[PDB]
DNA sequence: GGAGTCCTTCGTCCTAGTACTACTCC
DNA sequence: GGAGTAGTACTAGGACGAAGGACTC
């Protein structure tokens, strides 16, 4: 059974850690088995316990006012951890997501370890990387490749971005499968120069030597 | 060759001395003057009759007439080409003999030296060297294609 | 070089004879015919420079020994077009063919038979014979299986390998398998060859399934078959064929039986909704029902649902639609079994009444 | 560049003539100078030779036929005789360049039937029975920009189009995807398949002197937006507009379409026209009239400007008809100009 | 510089009076001086068949030989190369190599101290950091046959007994395997292809202009005839309408002819001299117009 | 809308009607049939904007009017791959059909029949009836004829012309023309009219020769053919036709008969070594027999003699074979006549036994 | 240092082959 | 109704010409 999620944050840290200072504000998961989608999506706002970044903001539109009297993580810790728990985990670029998942996991204090001890963690932008190598492998990119509408989409946030990555996920994990198959000494002769050739030896390296101040032959 | 009909084989011949030199200008400049396709211009094996004096000359190894003929097991058609250089270049033909693990390379080189003994001739065993360091081999890869 | 034969001997074989002729022989005298005289036999030659296809006629009226090389296509065309009973007299004028039949005239270009090239000859290693039935049942049961153009070329051909009583054929594209095995009733020796595509399907034209009994001998580099007077002999691409016992499913424990035709019916009007690329029809097994569906981007959809014989579990699975419907047309049985393992892995399926064929097709993920 | 040299010297200058031209400029007794056919960008020295030569051994050219028939499309191909009938080489014979770029086509069917014709020797039954570089330049702004008075929408002129083409778009707005309106000026219309459908594929030329570009990956309707997308010699389109990772342009979908004739319509966009002193008053009731009474649509206002020696004042005809937007390339045809002014109803 | 000879001049091999003009022999053959002064006489490409037929009545078709010139790999040329064989399309790459100035020496190195938006794109695109570290690993390397002659050049016997050749698929335009200094220094003297559109120009102006002969019975007209101090040339460029006027088509050029209105013939010779980044940067220009 | 059809009825029209649209229009809807319910009637269009195809067919179960337009190839393939007997329940639902039938279930996209292009109503001016076998001889004795892609856009199609109680018709391309007229014994107007290449293809497609009567109405610039309940409507092409008074040899002296597939075998043989382009064969013709020679590059001859009946002088004449080839298989007859003046000029060939026809193909200059 | 000679590469058009589907024959 | 033959449609390869980066003194 095969769990989508995209998380829109507060914007990043670029140095050191990459969830410090920062917290979740949106999440919007799609379920998806045996690849159809099913409606049962993860759509909740949260906290923002901080400012919205001025990026995050050019994205989609979030205004920290919105997301005040939105419930914050813990009103729906368990909520989502039984809606991913025993599930895969399809995620773009899974050092930054999960990161940010286990950073609001600790913040509960209910001694929550990485997700990646109760589950199978997968990036599918690694996954991307390894059919198209050193090719851009973004959303928009794989979009416009497998023939994708992303504007007249009207989920705006997380939710749009899970959905696209969704038909990207199929695109890749489709179509078919490959048939596994593949799958004594001797003598032999010694030329001694001849005298003649000798002698032309010498006199090219006499040339080289005079010219050049150097014979390695003979340095 | 007329030996192996259409079949073109990778072929070193250097000039030993200046009789040599102006054989090999010559030999280069005919090749040129028969006109060519996109493999470029190319030489006949009986070419190296006139155009001899002064030139020492490598079989070609795997890649030449000896070695592809002994590939396919035609064992007429090797001793026709390896004659050729016992009557030509006599003293002036050596088998080339490599190691560097590309296909039928080992079981060519044990049927070549065996060939080599039995015939009491000469051998030399290069590294057909193409780049400075092991790790600028993707590079000329690309450079090539 | 003189001979005179009777049309109705001649024409089965130009017929046949003239199956390999086509790509582009840029070596004209390949679309020409080789003719040797001698005995009461003319001898004909049809040849893609890889394979050689051989006919006799007997010679009942005068004739006199001799070889020249003429124009394929226009002399089985004229052959073919001039009337049953009409007298052909052939004989050499120099550097022309003449061809005259009572009142009309024609006179052919001639090119040396001293230019035709010549293949090597080789020797038998395995023999045997067989009924055309045998053949026939074969090639057709597999034949939709072959690659079409493949970077592992030695999967374009089919592999034939003998062991005690039984030949097994297999032909593949790397995503599904056809397999047949039929009983020749001589113990063989164990061989292994793979004939090329092309030269299966002339094989296959050659095949009326009638009462000559089919002789067929392998070398070490070709083939050679003889049924009655008409010989083809190719080459074979050599080695490494992939070890097709590794793909087959390991105990496939569910089973699935239903109407071939319905089956097919319902699976060729699905095809029409499912996706360009990859042809992707989604399937539902659940208790004693199959619901077949077919998708695509524009929401246009196919459904059926059907009554199938089936225990087991509930489980979903996708494929390329025409390669299944390939096997529906080459399964033309009264009933099928499709033995299954799950969703991710390849389907084995036989006629229901014969394990001798199989067929196994690998899944999508659609 | 030269030319404008040669006009500043004195010089001058006669635009190129099938007739006259031989490989080089030459002078006739009183024009100084007439185009050499060499001189046509596109066309290749073969073919100017091959021209040349047919007129040499034939008399000067008849017809489009005439010279089809001569000449083989070997010689002379389909896009070097385009360029010669945008040079205006051949305007002596077929006055109507719009009307001589479609009889190319059918004459050049029609030669590939002459020369079929000649080879079987083959008897047939019976049959059968004003400037220089000024007008050259005038077609490629029609085909890489034209926008004389502004442009149909003049209630939103350039401030939506941009017409900078490559140049102009990489400095863009940053969105999901920019709002752009593009407008070929050359289209042509392919559709694919493979028997299980097929998203692609559309031809446009995209401005200014930059070059053409596809749609690009959609169109959304399914058929109906597919159609609004033809139209050859004519098209606007809008799309959104985003720098594409991926080069031979940029991408677009076809968010909504209009056409020229609709921005034409000038909605709220619509007609004034201006005319000389001298107008007869039967002009006022009978051509004038009549043009705009057979193509009527899309309540379009009509204004009027009677330029007077005194002063200038607008009498509004609102007579009853509201002109359909075809009329401007009508009206054009025959010595008037007219400019497409922001339309009164919308202010 | 071989106007300085006056036997080149008596000879028709130049066109100028030297003893006019103080031109100077001594850069073109210094006695004092010991290694070949290569005279390089050059012709028009235009009519090569017709010198290359002149050439072969005179010494054989065999020892005569057109010298090669060599295809290296450039940094516009690198990344053009490195890009197709990762598989972009000519847009993508052209919108990088359009940012690298045109100057004749470039580099990969020198590239990044020009533009700003290189190091930007190669941190920002993983297609582009590939491509440009492998270009930089390939950087000058050679890619073809060159192109035609640079120069022709006579030997006394078949050139083949002095220098390899190339030749086309047909062994025809035969081409020394040495590029112009290594050929030369191999003995053989060389005949360079000039460069100009000139001369083309001319001759097919004056067949049309010696037309106008029976027109009005005119004689023919003979460049080498005109008078040397013509005041209508005086006149028109004193008037600055020297655009198409051969050498001086330069913007800039126009611009200085305009404030120093050059009125006699010696200031003509003189223009190309003063037209450079040293004269007018070191106050020559301003002194000599004041 | 709602309605309820049996396969079997439907699916010949659904075949007929379908045949010349193009899987991929240029205007896309093309590729999709309008489909109306209104009274007890389903009415199935294709068109080409040239020609159009009416089908109507009467709803026996319970039914609810409307209109759309649904994707043509698609939805012809899902009928014709429906079970034997099958009886479809169809009903508009918002912007999808939804089919069903037993289990089977669809939805469908759908184009609205408002954006499909109503072609035009025109005035009937003259009109006939005759049998289905007439039309479908004058059809098939005279099509092959015609040009492809004539830039005389005006012989792309057939000129009828219409005198007194006759009816004919004559089809060319301007290099061979074909004439054949039969008996309709009605009085009709005067008036010729030239319908296009692939109206008269479709047209001879749904040409049923059996009993049914065909009633024809033709406008002066479209025609109309009611013929059951199907019912063909195409556009006319104005024209000033060729007159086939010029082109019927002046004064044809000698006469010659031959039994036509003896003759037509010996064309087809000669035809062999004929130039491949050019088909250029030349005949030679003496007392009570023909001689025709041809000659290739290759240097190939041939030469066919056979009696025939000619009393008249020897003469030489040449012709492109596909032309004469053309004809001879056309016309399925036991003995023909040819009516040649000389080698320069047009002759008339036509069965010897039934005057209906009437060809002439022009002689070659090689 | 400028200009021209240099070819090659990219784009467009034409030709040839191959497969599929319809039409005609058994 | 199915099989064989013909015609149409789609895809690949080669040729031709206009554009561009480059190496000559």
């Amino acid at each position: 059974r095969q769990i989508v999620l995209d998380t829109e944050t507060t914007g990043m840290n670029q140095i050191g850690a990459h969830y410090e200072g920062h917290k979740i504000i949106e999440i919007g998961a799609v379920e998806v088995v045996n690849r159809r989608l099913t409606g049962n999506n993860f759509h909740v706002y949260l906290k923002p316990d901080r400012l919205v970044d001025p990026e995050a903001f050019g994205v989609h539109g979030i205004a920290d006012e919105f997301l005040l009297d939105k419930p914050t993580f813990a009103e729906v810790a368990d909520e989502f951890m039984d809606y991913i728990r025993g599930a895969e985990l399809v995620i773009h670029n899974a050092a930054f997501d999960i990161g940010f998942m286990d950073y609001e996991f600790s913040l509960l204090k209910r001694d929550i370890p990485k997700t990646n001890t109760f589950c199978k963690v997968t990036d599918s932008l690694a996954v991307a990387r390894k059919m198209f190598p050193g090719k851009r492998n973004s959303l928009d990119a794989l979009c416009a490749r497998y023939e994708i509408d992303n504007s007249k989409r009207t989920l705006h946030g997380a939710l749009l971005d899970a959905q696209i990555l969704a038909e990207v996920y199929l695109a890749m994990t489709g179509g078919q499968l490959s048939l596994p198959l593949a799958m004594q000494a001797s003598k032999l002769r010694v030329v001694f120069a001849t005298d003649e050739e000798i002698a032309a030896h010498e006199a090219r390296l006499d040339l080289v030597q005079k010219k050049g101040g150097s014979c390695l032959w003979r340095a | 060759c007329d030996l192996l009909g259409d079949e073109l084989t990778h072929l070193t011949v250097l000039a030993a001395n200046n009789t040599g030199y102006q054989n090999l200008t010559l030999l280069i400049s005919k090749a040129y003057q028969r006109g060519y396709g996109a493999a470029g211009p190319i030489i006949d094996r009986d070419w190296l009759i006139e155009l001899n004096e002064g030139l020492i000359l490598l079989s070609g190894g795997r890649m030449g007439d000896v070695g592809r003929s002994l590939l396919r097991g035609n064992s007429a058609l090797v001793d026709e080409c390896v004659a050729f250089y016992e009557e030509h270049f006599p003293d002036r033909y050596f088998l080339e003999l490599i190691r560097t693990g590309r296909p039928d390379e080992e079981s060519y080189l044990h049927a070549a030296v065996e060939l080599a003994e039995a015939r009491g001739l000469p051998v030399v065993a290069t590294n057909d060297v193409r780049f400075i360091d092991s790790s600028d081999f993707d590079a000329h890869e690309i450079r090539v294609a | 070089m003189k001979f005179t034969v009777e049309r109705e001997h001649l024409l089965k074989p130009l017929q046949q004879v003239s199956g390999p002729l086509g790509g582009r022989p840029t070596l004209p005298i390949l679309g020409n015919l080789l003719l040797q005289v001698a005995d009461g036999t003319l001898s004909l030659t049809g040849t893609d420079l890889e394979m050689e296809m051989v006919a006799r006629v007997a010679l009942v009226q005068p004739h006199e020994p001799g070889a020249t090389t003429v124009p394929a296509r226009k002399f089985f065309d004229i052959c073919r077009g001039l009337p049953e009973g009409a007298e052909i007299a052939v004989q050499l004028e120099g550097e022309r063919m003449l061809v005259r039949s009572g009142r009309s005239r024609f006179s052919l270009s001639t090119l040396p038979a001293a230019d035709f090239p010549n293949l090597d000859d080789w020797q038998s290693e395995v023999e045997f014979t067989l009924p055309q039935a045998t053949m026939k049942r074969l090639i057709e049961a597999t034949q939709f299986s072959m690659a079409h153009q493949d970077v592992r070329y030695y999967l374009n051909g089919m592999l034939f390998e003998t062991e005690g009583e039984e030949l097994r054929t297999v032909a593949t594209d790397g995503h599904r398998l056809a397999v047949c095995s039929m009983p020749i009733g001589q113990s063989l020796p164990s061989h292994s060859v793979i004939v090329p595509r092309k030269g299966v399907i002339e094989l296959m034209r050659m095949l009326d399934g009638g009462d000559n009994p089919l002789r067929v001998q392998i070398g070490s580099n070709n083939i050679r078959a003889h049924v009655g007077d008409f010989i083809f002999t190719s080459k074979l691409v050599d080695g490494r064929f992939p070890d097709y016992r590794r793909v087959l499913p390991k105990n496939p424990d569910k089973h699935l039986e239903a109407g071939c035709d319905l089956l097919k019916q319902a699976f060729a009007r699905a095809a029409i909704l499912s996706n360009e690329k990859f042809r992707g029809v989604r399937l539902y097994v659940s208790e004693n029902q199959l619901k077949i569906t077919a998708n695509n981007p524009e929401q246009e959809e196919a459904e059926e649902i059907l009554d199938v014989t089936y225990s087991g579990a509930e489980m979903e699975i996708g494929f390329n639609v025409s390669y299944v419907l390939d096997v529906l047309n080459a399964l033309k049985c009264e009933n099928v079994r499709m033995m299954l393992t799950d969703s991710v892995s390849s389907v084995q399926i036989e006629d229901a009444a014969s394990q001798s064929a199989a067929y196994v097709v690998m899944p999508m993920r659609l | 560049g030269l030319v404008d040299e040669c006009w500043r010297m004195g010089l001058k200058i006669l635009p190129p003539d099938i007739n006259s031209g031989l490989y080089h400029f030459h002078v006739n007794d009183d024009g100084e100078i007439v185009y050499g056919i060499g001189a046509i960008k596109g066309v290749g020295e073969g073919p100017i030779e091959a021209i040349i030569e047919a007129r040499n051994k034939g008399g000067y050219f008849r017809e489009l036929f005439d010279l089809c028939a001569r000449t083989d499309t070997k010689k002379l191909n389909r896009r070097v005789l385009e360029k010669l009938i945008m040079s205006g080489a051949f305007d002596r014979l077929g006055p109507h360049r719009a009307a001589l770029m479609n009889s190319l086509g059918d004459a050049l069917k029609a030669a590939d039937q002459h020369a079929k014709a000649e080879a079987i020797g083959q008897l047939d039954l019976f049959g059968v029975l004003p400037w220089p570089e000024q007008v050259v330049l005038d077609g490629e702004r029609e085909t890489l920009g034209l926008y004389l008075t502004g442009h149909p929408i003049n209630q939103y002129l350039k401030e939506i189009e941009r017409y900078v083409g490559g140049v102009r778009l990489k400095d863009m707005h940053p969105t999901e995807r920019g709002k752009v309106i593009t407008a070929a000026g050359l289209v042509v219309a392919a559709r694919v398949m493979v028997t299980k459908r097929g998203n692609r594929i559309g031809i446009c030329t995209l401005d200014d002197r930059s070059g053409r570009l596809e749609v690009m990956l959609f169109t959304d309707a399914l058929d109906k937006y597919q159609q609004l997308l033809e139209k050859d010699r004519i098209l606007i389109v809008s799309g959104q507009v985003s720098f594409d990772d991926f080069s031979g342009g940029l991408k677009m979908t076809a968010r909504e379409v209009m056409d020229i004739d609709e921005a034409r319509e000038k909605y709220a966009r619509g007609l004034a026209i201006s005319l000389t002193d001298r107008q007869i008053d039967d002009q006022l009731l009978n051509r004038l009239r009549q043009s705009l009474e057979p193509h009527r649509s899309g309540t379009i206002p009509v204004h009027l400007y009677y330029q007077r020696a005194d002063a200038r004042a607008r009498l509004r005809f609102g007579a009853t008809w509201r002109v359909s937007p075809s009329d401007r390339l009508l009206n054009d045809l025959r010595g008037l100009i007219g400019s497409e002014q922001v339309e009164l109803e919308f202010d | 510089s071989g106007a300085g000879s006056l036997v080149a001049y008596a000879l028709k091999i130049t066109d100028l009076d030297p003893l006019e003009f103080d031109l100077l022999f001594e850069r073109f053959l210094n006695p004092e001086r010991v290694s070949m002064p290569d005279f390089d006489v050059d012709f028009c490409m235009e009519k090569r068949d017709q010198v290359i037929e002149h050439v072969a009545d005179m010494y054989g078709r065999d020892a005569v030989s057109q010298i090669i010139t060599f295809g290296t790999m450039a940094a516009k040329a690198v990344i053009r190369d490195v890009g197709r064989v990762l598989g972009h399309p000519y847009g993508f790459v052209d919108r990088i190599s359009k940012l690298i100035p045109p100057d004749p020496g470039m580099t990969l190195a020198k590239a990044f101290e020009a533009e700003p938006q290189l190091p930007e794109i190669y941190e920002a695109d993983e297609e582009v950091k590939a491509l440009i570290d492998m270009a930089r690993k390939l950087e000058g390397v050679t890619r073809n046959a060159g192109k035609h002659a640079g120069g022709v050049v006579i030997a006394p016997t078949k050139i083949t007994d002095f220098a390899p050749l190339y030749c086309d698929e047909e062994g025809k335009h035969p081409v020394t395997q040495f590029d112009k200094s290594d050929v030369e220094y191999a003995g053989l003297v060389k005949f360079d292809f000039l460069g100009l559109r000139t001369l083309t120009i001319i001759n097919w102006a004056l067949e049309m202009i010696n037309k106008r002969r029976a027109k009005n019975g005119e004689p023919p007209l003979d460049i080498a005839a005109i008078p040397l101090d013509d005041k209508k040339s005086f006149d028109m460029l004193q008037r600055s309408e020297t655009t198409a006027v051969f050498q001086l088509e330069s913007r800039g050029m126009k611009d200085l002819i305009k404030r120093l209105q050059p009125d006699c013939f010696e200031d003509m010779i003189a223009l190309v001299a003063l037209f450079r980044p040293g004269p007018l940067q070191s106050g020559m220009v301003d002194n000599f117009i004041d």
